[PDB]
């Protein structure tokens, strides 16, 4: 009921539950690729692996 | 010394994200400090909007 | 009836390479 | 809540700044990640109770 | 088999070496023994204490 104090009130939850495994990605962040430089040292990231 | 809405305090510690701590007033890591704080509806409220 | 499964039904434990090693 | 609803949340790409950045949002809590972060990551799934 | 005291001798430093090296792979109570994955995941505050 509206009369009800905020200990009383009804909540929505929502609950995101994550997996990285052993295994590949199909959920990813917005962030953009760039080029693959092969044959040089570079700082990288494939998937989230940094 | 400045004036927030009250779900801003929370914004006003080191390490923080948001609006406020972001846009407005940035705390170092190592802040060595003491934020006090308190609701000014008495005062800084209008009808119409202040 | 039975038989013995002697050394059957292994598989690879994730989608990891590894190579020129033991891993438990 | 005592039958709860799940979504499974996979082949996509995810902005989770418009979530936590939301003022809809009484409580956020992350547990081994950063709220910050996840723009950043990828998941094998991600799974919506 | 004559040999047994020199084969001891290179075999205890061969073992040494693989312990040291099998125990970066240990957790020791944090997230992940990984340390870019404490740090691709997690923000300052958080990553110091893992």
């Amino acid at each position: 009921q509206p009369t009800n104090g905020v200990g009383y009130q009804p909540y929505r939850v929502v609950v995101l539950s994550f997996e990285l495994l052993h295994a590949p990605a199909t959920v990813c962040g917005p962030k953009k690729s760039t080029n693959l430089v092969k044959n040089k040292c570079v700082n990288f990231n494939f998937n989230g692996l940094t | 010394s400045f004036v927030i809405r009250g779900d801003e305090v929370r914004q006003i510690a080191p390490g923080q994200t948001g609006k406020i701590a972001d846009y407005n007033y940035k705390l170092p890591d190592d802040f060595t400090g003491c934020v006090i704080a308190w609701n000014s509806n008495n005062l800084d409220s209008k009808v119409g909007g202040n | 009836a039975y038989t013995n499964s002697f050394t059957r039904g292994v598989y690879y434990p994730d989608k990891v390479f590894r190579s020129s090693v033991l891993h438990s | 809540v005592y039958a709860w609803n799940r979504k499974r949340i996979s082949n996509c790409v995810a902005d989770y700044s418009v979530l936590y950045n939301s003022a809809s949002f009484s409580t956020f809590k992350c547990y081994g990640v950063s709220p910050t972060k996840l723009n950043d990551l990828c998941f094998t799934n991600v799974y919506a109770d | 088999s004559a040999l047994g005291k020199l084969q001891d001798v290179v075999n205890q430093n061969a073992q040494a070496l693989n312990t040291l090296v099998k125990q970066l792979s240990s957790n020791f109570g944090a997230i992940s023994s990984v340390l870019n994955d404490i740090l691709s995941r997690l923000d300052k505050v958080e990553a110091e204490v893992q």
